């Protein structure tokens, strides 16, 4: 058995992936702002407790 | 002075071949960053 | 416009925290069932 689960085990390398930001910003501190023009958007939602966005990583060498 | 000499004949010798190697080098980095976007499983006796 | 209803809250954010504990639980889930299958991927990566 395996064989082909063994040469499929070696996958050659990987890129990074899973990483986390967090922050703190005062009620209003435009922290929300700052984090949305980060990715691009103008601006997200302007809510109560924890909120969630993105950053879209691009790299050409890697591409 | 002969062995200096030659060594001066030979190291200019190796100044003509310096910019034909350095072409091969950035032509080599398009087919290497090529082939990763091409991802193409590196062999192990590949030459990193 | 009121926006203290949280700190209003008459159990405490434990009802705000579960409610997080399941995007927390199904996301989770998903990726899961996803991993395995995205393994099959390796397929291409080996060649013939």
């Amino acid at each position: 058995s395996s064989i082909l689960s063994e040469v499929s085990t070696r996958a050659r390398s990987k890129l990074p992936s899973g990483k986390n930001i967090l922050v703190f910003g005062e009620d209003g501190s435009g922290k929300t702002t700052l984090m949305t023009k980060l990715q691009g958007a103008e601006h997200g939602k302007k809510g109560r407790g924890l909120e969630y966005l993105y950053l879209s990583v691009h790299d050409e060498d890697r591409d | 002075t002969s062995d200096a000499v030659t060594f001066i004949t030979y190291v200019q010798s190796l100044k003509r071949k310096i910019k034909q190697f350095e072409k091969q080098v950035e032509l080599y980095r398009n087919g290497q960053r090529l082939l990763e976007k091409q991802r193409f499983q590196f062999p192990p006796s590949w030459l990193y | 416009f009121y926006r203290n209803a949280l700190t209003r809250m008459p159990d405490g954010p434990v009802a705000l925290e579960e409610s997080y504990s399941a995007v927390m639980g199904i996301v989770s889930e998903v990726e899961q069932y996803v991993k395995v299958w995205l393994q099959y991927q390796c397929l291409w990566d080996m060649q013939a």
